[PDB]
């Protein structure tokens, strides 16, 4: 009776907090922390992560979409705004009586014929690199400025493109994000093979390596001591005197092991043995062992070598000697580059060459990380698009053909289902108005010329985001996601019906 | 509606006592302030100045039931 | 007090009745549950709502305790009896104003209550046993709804085999049966569809090392809790011994020289099944010695590990009363829908064996009983044929609320129900829970076990005199 | 800048109040006055005329609604209703900007293309008793209780056809009502011609008198040759005993020239000439006129002089000294009436068959004033009927059909006044929705129902409010008034749009 009305508001509040990201002409917010510390984005996903709500059931609205949205690539601030639409039609019913269980069946319903439109909808263009620049432009002028979505569409189609040959997607380590604070934001490109996050204390060992032969194997050129013995250094330090010495007979077994590694593989001081220690190195062994050939570093994560498992080969356990070289791999390319103070390992053109990393030198933090998050959101739906195979005409395209082929479906159901189904097809129209909105340009001036001009037109079409014209999005280049679509129609439907369902409130 | 409907109900209540043989006595205080004991519905109706329109409507009615009826 | 203590305990009884009146049936509403720091639930269940809720008069606790101890007596229609309890307290209200004791009141329910159970034995169809068609009618009546729509096969032959496992002719003829002896193997992992059904016991357990021999023809499984019992063991020579202690390398060489297999780090919850489905005897007192301390025990047994774990094979048992329902799968969301709905089959299976028969539902059986009483009411005198009526009207409160949380209007609903459902002799018409529509039970194929109705019938009626039985609560605050 | 919101919420909130009065069975409304007086009614043309209204706009609208209802007087209600949901309507779109103008346009495109429509769905036939039956119950059991509406249609068709004179209309004397103080109603009866509102009860009038004439007196007692009433001149002597021989001879005079002219006329009085004085006469000579059977009255109101007129014939000019026979008005079957305590002349056969009475009967004015309303705006209707050469279908089967015919003409419409249209053919379905609220079903089932038997038949299905189903509205003389629906299309859009254009109110 109530419990209703307050839930609708609370739906209402979010839609209207988050109606002016939608689009790529859409204005962005930024998020306050108590540290103050503060964030620039505005994409759906972060902002619900992020934001401190304060009605409650608007948290679950929050908490539940970004758990259903994480599977598919975006779409979360559609969603939400979809969803807000359903519940005001819905309470515009529901106002004169109209049990919600009737306005359910209509949503259902309306979501099956929606279901039946996309898939007749969905366009099967055949893959190339044109596709995929539209795809990565859309996916990205939605995240970051336009001029640095441009020159970053390049880099990831190019990343995408050459990951694509294994026929299957896959992702997470296959590209890999590094950060640094280079002052030159313009500077992005993709690596082959591995980048290393730095190195060790070496004076110009090898520098441009060629050929190299990985083994790392976390190598113990310092390695642990027996420091610990009783808490600190008591009393009786002798045995933090003494003891501790004596391990030095395992770097040195190190030393010699590598030793006749190196000249076994490689037989000369060329071809690079690559090996890697997880913590850190003495200078005294690592340039000795570097002098002859050796390629020997330090201090690096784990998802490194992982990747090196995969992309450069070579078995890595920390307590270890010389044993079969069969693990062993082989890499094009090893060279070193350094940026001012802190030094870069390319591990570049080996074996395997199908691990890619991609490279950004955003000047700080916010900017970064809005980058990092723009270029995954781009990767994910340049993913999901060669997936499916099968891209659809956005900018609103698929929503007011959805909205007409609602309507035009209203007697086909019985009882007052139809009722709910106008509101599903009301709901859906919003997207083209907030695109319009956001964009600047009227709301219903440009909603009506779209309607209008796709009554006779017969193909998709869309808006503008530059005069309020019309537009074929098939013909321009603005694409969406198949999965996206589906996911996000029934992860709304299940939300409005579970909203709309509820009759009371009690504590707990 | 309801409130029509107690209002009409508390005053069939006051007088509800008085039916038949053994109805109790009232104490009626008139306008003027005199002692007056008495039993019959209809002297203390008429002398109950009831506000609610309900009421003045269901004790119309009983008037008119009075008019040509003389009892019950 | 007077009057007013029933008054609140009554009072208190009806909002926790209707707080969850909305709750039954296949378009239940959803209740909005939230806790004082911002946590946030979505509850469809009345059990969960009523547990999780507080509340603190005495009467509201009594019946949320009644509702929770009849949840396990027969798991179906937890909030059926609570909906009744509190409409009949409702309409108790207008009795217990005008003044008449509380003793006739109580006498003309339990007499009501005494013609509810003959009315409802009386228009039951029956139903036979085992046999598949209307079995899987009733799995989609009572099962089905949920989130097993796509997976009904594996709970269909799970609950088949589960009925004829767990068979007890201790005093009839197999009318005694048990929901706790069944060996259920709730393992994560592969397709669903790997659940299998397994006779007699398994153990999750087994012998740390198997360089040793598990499996005889001839399994005399023993119960047992120092060698002096392994060699006083050697009065029988039982071929296998399950007991709850460590057996070292020495202590196992000892046991094959007393030809037994113990076994160690064993619960008592996979021992009390052991002997269920072997049927032995546990005796360790020296004196209590005698010929009757083995007892044969299961037909056959089996090395195997099943899921890279050491299981223990108790195959063809002695018993078939305790078996393995084995079952693995994705996870465990899906599971426990399969075992509260085996759990309701198993029921309906011994009820059947009890009453075969199935009332009909969707208020069918509600209007057929009202009637009933509304009909014998009129003959019988007394001032107490006033509460008489008042259950029978009462009792129409099933089919009213699967009316509201459909859309229908119920009045106009309830109107057309009753007055086709006098005219009609034995027709039984009921409600589609789904659409809001009249429909004949018989052709929808809905249909309520009978145990189960007599025991909501009872438990209402039961706690309707209990809460108006009570004169005074204070005893302190 | 948007201040309307406080002017459209008053709206709403008098649309509420007057809602539930549409229809039959209609809700009643008690009206209570300061002094205590109670008032029974449920007609919207009284109903805006509370003891308060609280609202200055909402007090506003009831003013124009009450002064544009005049005309016709019979959808102030509908008015009301229609003009709550146009703005609500108008509201849903005004909240996204969408300046109010563009709305005013659709709301005269509406316009103009539901007037167009009412041309069709008008249906004109002859009409005659059988015809107007339907006409009288539609128009007034919407104002009375059910049953005896089934005695007063009746009563009220025969006297309008019996008065219908010509196709020029009637006029508002032309017809005149009377009432009693009877315990019980005892149906309702019809007299042609003038009754007289009260007379002298001396036992020798005489009732049964045919072929009469009539003549009316202003004074005959109080001055000589004068015809000016004021107190004696005690004070005056020749005044004091002028005027005393003035009670005696001041009547005889012209009572003498009275019996002269009715016995020329017929021997000793055989027409048995009636005459009427404006105030009482002398006894004696009331006792001479009554003996030759003149009849001498008093109590003549200032109409009953001009009623007879046109009813009676000759001229009751209140000038004495007749003389010549040209005053006097031919009665030709003169009957007093004394039921209970007040006499009535009922002149039967005048020199008019036309300017009838109405014997309406009942208890006291609590439902007596609902009863005589009821009568006069049934009348009112049936002259309206019989006016215009057309009907249409009642129970809102028109309403549904200006809907389609709106809906069809959507898209000959250009830009946002497609909207307007829109919104302005949306708010017309309050009819049929409030008429299934007042009958007791479920609002939009009924209209759901009624939506889809008219989709599929061009019959202008309505509502039957006993069952809450589609019915023709055509052969169950459910007709309703043409005028009235085409007046209300105007007067809904003047003032929806004359409020809708408000802005920036003022405390002048
Ligand atoms: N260049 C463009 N022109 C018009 N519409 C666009 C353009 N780029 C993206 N869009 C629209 O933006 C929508 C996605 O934006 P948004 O929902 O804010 O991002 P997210 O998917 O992260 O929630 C798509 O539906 C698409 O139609
Ligand atoms: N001796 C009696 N026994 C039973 N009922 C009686 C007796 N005398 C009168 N009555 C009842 O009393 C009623 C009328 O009493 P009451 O309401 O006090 O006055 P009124 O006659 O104005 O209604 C009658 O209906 C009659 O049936
Ligand atoms: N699809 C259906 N159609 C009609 N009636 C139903 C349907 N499903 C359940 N019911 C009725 O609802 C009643 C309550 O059952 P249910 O709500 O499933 O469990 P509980 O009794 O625990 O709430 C049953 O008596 C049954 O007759
Ligand atoms: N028998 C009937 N069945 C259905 N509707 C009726 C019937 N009689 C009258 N009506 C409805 O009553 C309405 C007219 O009453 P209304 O306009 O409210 O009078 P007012 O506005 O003067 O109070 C018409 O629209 C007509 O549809």
């Amino acid at each position: 009776q109530a419990a209703l009305a307050v839930n609708i508001s609370a739906a209402r509040g979010l839609q209207d907090v988050l109606r002016t990201n939608l689009g790529p002409k859409g204005t962005m917010k930024m998020l306050v922390s108590g540290a103050g510390d503060i964030k620039l984005t505005k994409d759906g996903n972060v902002l619900l992560h992020e934001m401190q709500i304060q009605h409650p059931t608007a948290s679950l609205i929050a908490k539940v979409a970004t758990a259903q949205d994480d599977i598919t690539g975006d779409g979360t601030t559609s969603n939400v705004l979809i969803i807000g639409e359903l519940l005001k039609q819905a309470d515009l019913y529901i106002s004169e009586g109209l049990h919600p269980r009737i306005i359910t069946e209509g949503f259902e319903a309306a979501k099956e014929k929606a279901l039946q439109f996309l898939e007749e909808v969905k366009v099967s263009r055949e893959m190339d690199r044109e596709t995929l620049i539209d795809v990565a432009r859309t996916s990205l002028r939605t995240k970051v400025h336009a001029e640095l979505a441009d020159v970053l569409t390049e880099a990831v189609v190019d990343s995408i493109l050459a990951i694509k040959k294994q026929d299957e997607p896959i992702d997470l380590f296959m590209i890999e994000i590094m950060e640094m604070k280079h002052k030159s934001e313009t500077d992005t490109s993709l690596i082959r093979g591995l980048v290393l996050d730095h190195g060790a204390r070496h004076p110009d060992m090898k520098k441009r390596v060629e050929d190299a032969y990985i083994l790392t194997c976390n190598v113990s050129l310092e390695y642990e001591k027996t420091e610990v013995n009783s808490g600190f250094f008591y009393k009786s330090a002798e045995e933090r005197e003494k003891l501790v010495k004596a391990e030095r007979k395992f770097i040195e077994d190190r030393v010699k092991k590598i030793i006749e590694l190196k000249r076994k593989v490689c037989g000369d001081s060329d071809k690079g043995f690559v090996v890697i220690n997880q913590k850190g190195i003495d200078p005294f062994s690592l340039d000795a062992l570097s002098k002859e050939g050796i390629v020997a570093l330090r201090r690096a994560k784990r998802r490194n070598m992982e990747r090196l498992t995969l992309a450069c080969g070579g078995v890595a356990l920390n307590s270890f000697d010389d044993l079969s070289p069969d693990c062993l791999g082989h890499a094009g390319l090893v060279y070193e580059y350094t940026l001012g103070e802190e030094k870069f390992t390319f591990i570049e053109k080996c074996n395997n060459p199908r691990s890619v990393t991609l490279l950004i030198k955003g000047p700080n933090k916010h900017t970064l990380t809005q980058i990092k998050d723009a270029v995954r959101d781009g990767l994910r739906a340049v993913k999901n698009a060669i997936d499916d195979g099968c891209v659809v005409p956005g900018a609103g395209a698929v929503e007011v053909a959805m909205a007409e082929a609602l309507i035009k479906h209203k007697p086909s159901v019985k009882g007052r289902a139809q009722l709910g189904v106008q509101a599903f097809a009301d709901a859906l129209l919003i997207i083209p108005k907030v695109l319009a909105q956001n964009s600047g340009f009227d709301l219903q001036e440009t909603l009506v010329k779209i309607q209008a001009e796709h009554s006779e037109s017969g193909q998709l079409v869309g808006v503008d985001l530059n005069t309020g014209e019309p537009m074929v999005a098939a013909e321009v280049g603005v694409w969406d996601n198949y999965c996206v679509k589906k996911q996000l129609l029934h992860s709304c439907t299940v939300i409005a019906t579970n909203i709309l369902l509820v009759d009371e409130i009690m504590r707990a | 509606v309801y409130r029509n409907i107690q209002a009409c109900k508390e005053l069939a209540q006051t007088t509800r006592t008085a039916y038949g043989p053994n109805g109790m006595n009232k104490m009626v205080i008139n306008h003027l302030e005199k002692l007056f004991v008495t039993n019959d519905a209809a002297t203390i109706l008429r002398e109950l100045e009831v506000q609610h329109p309900a009421a003045k409507m269901i004790v119309m009615a009983s008037h008119m039931q009075e008019q040509e009826v003389g009892d019950g | 007090s007077g009057r007013k203590v029933q008054s609140g305990n009554i009072n208190a009884a009806k909002t926790i009745a209707d707080i969850i009146r909305t709750c039954l049936g296949p378009k239940s509403m959803m209740k909005m549950l939230l806790d004082p720091m911002g946590g946030i639930v979505m509850t469809n269940d009345g059990n969960a709502i009523l547990r999780e809720i507080q509340v603190q008069h005495p009467a509201a606790k009594s019946m949320i305790e009644i509702s929770r101890t009849q949840d396990e007596e027969v798991g179906d229609g937890t909030t059926s009896v609570i909906i009744l309890a509190g409409e009949m307290l409702s309409v108790a209200e207008h009795f217990l104003e005008q003044q008449m004791h509380p003793t006739v009141v109580i006498s003309a329910y339990r007499k009501a209550l005494d013609d509810m159970i003959s009315t409802l034995k009386k228009i039951s169809i029956p139903v036979d046993i085992s046999d598949s068609d209307m079995m899987l009618n009733i799995i989609n009546s009572s099962i089905t709804t949920k989130a097993i729509s796509r997976w009904s096969s594996l709970a269909c032959n799970i609950a088949l085999d589960a009925v004829k496992m767990v068979q007890f002719e201790e005093n009839g003829r197999k009318e005694i049966d048990i929901k706790k002896y069944a060996r259920v193997e709730k393992i994560p992992g592969g397709i669903i569809e790997d659940s299998c059904v397994l006779r007699g016991v398994m153990i999750n357990k087994d012998v740390t090392h198997p360089r040793m021999r598990r499996y005889i023809k001839n399994p005399r499984i023993v119960l047992l809790d120092i060698q002096q019992l392994c060699e006083d063991i050697i009065q029988l020579k039982p071929d296998v011994v399950i007991t709850e202690k460590g057996i070292s390398d020495l202590a196992q060489h000892y046991l094959m020289r007393a030809n037994i297999t113990a076994i160690r780090r064993v619960r008592k919850t996979d021992n009390n099944r052991i002997a269920r489905a072997c049927g032995a005897r546990i005796v360790s007192r020296p004196e209590e010695l005698r010929e009757d301390d083995v007892g044969t025990g299961a037909g056959l047994l089996e090395i195997k590990k099943i899921g890279d774990e050491y299981f223990t094979f108790i195959t063809d048992c002695k018993d078939p009363k305790a078996c393995t329902i084995l079952l693995r799968g994705a996870s465990k969301e899906i599971l426990s829908e399969v075992e509260r709905n085996l759990q309701d089959a198993m029921q309906v299976c011994r009820n059947v064996l009890l009453d075969p028969q199935l009332v009909p539902g969707g208020g069918a059986s509600e209007m057929a009983v009202a009637h009933a009483l509304t009909e014998k009411s009129k003959a019988m005198t007394g001032v107490e044929q006033w509460p008489y009526r008042a259950v029978a009207q009462a009792l129409e409160v099933i089919p009213r609320t699967l009316i509201q949380n459909c859309g229908a209007s119920t009045i106009r609903l309830l109107t057309s129900l009753r007055a086709k459902h006098t005219q009609e002799n034995c027709e039984t018409w009921g409600v589609n829970g789904e659409t809001g529509t009249l429909v004949d039970m018989k052709e929808l194929g809905i249909w309520e076990p009978l145990a189960v109705k007599l025991q909501t019938y009872k438990t209402a009626v039961e706690t309707a005199v209990l809460l108006l039985r009570i004169d005074d609560i204070v005893s302190g605050h």
